[PDB]
């Protein structure tokens, strides 16, 4: 059914993403989401493809939807954080990088980011 | 560890 097709589309997205086919990835993930709109990982993955395209607003909206579906999605915070730091919104980035560390204390990406953001906040 | 460069 569509539930099963959705995971197939996700997996095709992941292959596209791994080969740097960023638009193809976006398009697979869009279809994944159209078939199953209640999966935080599908949105979080699409954010990642958008980040690579410099589509930062779209990445943010997607990380923001991923958190609605699942508050504990670590990568949604890391990725929204990155898009914000890219859009020079350093206060908002730090909040997200801080929250990722609340969920995943050892997270190396959030700790590197906090240190870099310190000298802008 | 969540590696932000990896999709899931």
């Amino acid at each position: 059914g569509n539930m099963e097709a959705s995971e197939v589309m996700k997996e095709k997205g992941n292959a596209a993403y791994k080969g740097k086919q960023w638009n193809k990835a976006v398009n697979f993930y869009t279809e994944a989401i159209k078939l199953n709109g209640a999966n935080a990982t599908y949105y979080c993955n699409r954010a990642a493809a958008f980040l690579e395209l410099c589509c930062f607003q779209q990445a943010e909206q997607d990380c923001t939807k991923a958190m609605l579906i699942d508050k504990k999605n670590v990568k949604a915070y890391l990725r929204r954080g990155t898009a914000r730091e890219s859009l020079v919104r350093y206060k908002e980035a730090a909040a997200d990088f801080r929250h990722a560390l609340v969920l995943e204390p050892q997270n190396k990406t959030a700790k590197v980011a906090e240190k870099r953001l310190r000298k802008h906040i | 560890g969540s590696k932000m460069e990896e999709v899931d």
